[PDB]
């Protein structure tokens, strides 16, 4: 477990404008998801059939050490729940139920219901995570090193090693997709820290 | 309503 990790975890959380800044994009999204009237650190997304929908946060990481928690209900995360990180390339709408984030070399994500990793998933199979083995609760925190180009998790405050390598030089931003009619997905930014 | 992901 890296030091920096707990460095960035143990300060105070972001304040609510840092929040905003780094919470969906109402402009980078699915048309069938909306940021919520009401709370804008969640989007819901239309029962749409047939369709796996994306947002990305505002903010795209180029350096430091980041995290930012996901809080999305486990009754409402269906087939495909994937939460991760992804370039500005990556699609962020699918016809069918996929793993959307994590399908092409575009974006990486984890698999809640599956407890797998994707990443170029079209001709990738999916990776076990944690490696260690898993019931997921509703909240976890994703942690982007961008100086090691790591992507990380902490669930019930275990941290699970890194999923994935090789990300620096890279631009990512926050990313989830979704299949399940309703759901609401919430994402708070925690911190980061400098290189 | 058939769909399992609750679009229906």
């Amino acid at each position: 477990r890296p030091a920096r990790l707990d460095q960035l975890l143990d300060m105070p959380a972001a304040g609510l404008a840092v929040q905003l800044r780094h919470a969906w994009n109402p402009e980078d999204r699915s048309l069938n998801v909306f940021v919520k009237d009401d709370d804008r650190l969640t989007f819901h997304r239309h029962p749409v059939a047939q369709s796996t929908d994306g947002i990305r946060g505002k903010v795209g990481h180029a350096r430091g050490l980041h995290a930012w928690q996901i809080n999305w209900p486990a009754r409402q995360r269906g087939t495909h729940a994937v939460v991760g990180v992804a370039t500005a390339r990556a699609p962020l709408h699918s016809v069918g139920y996929t793993a959307l984030v994590g399908s092409d070399a575009e974006s990486w994500g984890w698999d809640l219901g599956r407890s797998r990793l994707y990443h170029d998933g079209k001709n990738q199979p999916g990776v076990a995570y944690p490696a260690f083995l898993f019931a997921l609760p509703d909240s976890l925190l994703v942690v982007l090193d961008m100086d090691e180009g790591t992507l990380s998790f902490i669930v019930d405050g275990q941290y699970l090693g890194v999923a994935f390598r090789g990300l620096k030089g890279k631009k990512l931003y926050p990313v989830v997709s979704a299949v399940w009619g309703h759901c609401e997905v919430t994402m708070r930014y925690i911190n980061g820290l400098d290189p | 309503x058939v769909d399992i992901n609750n679009n229906c």
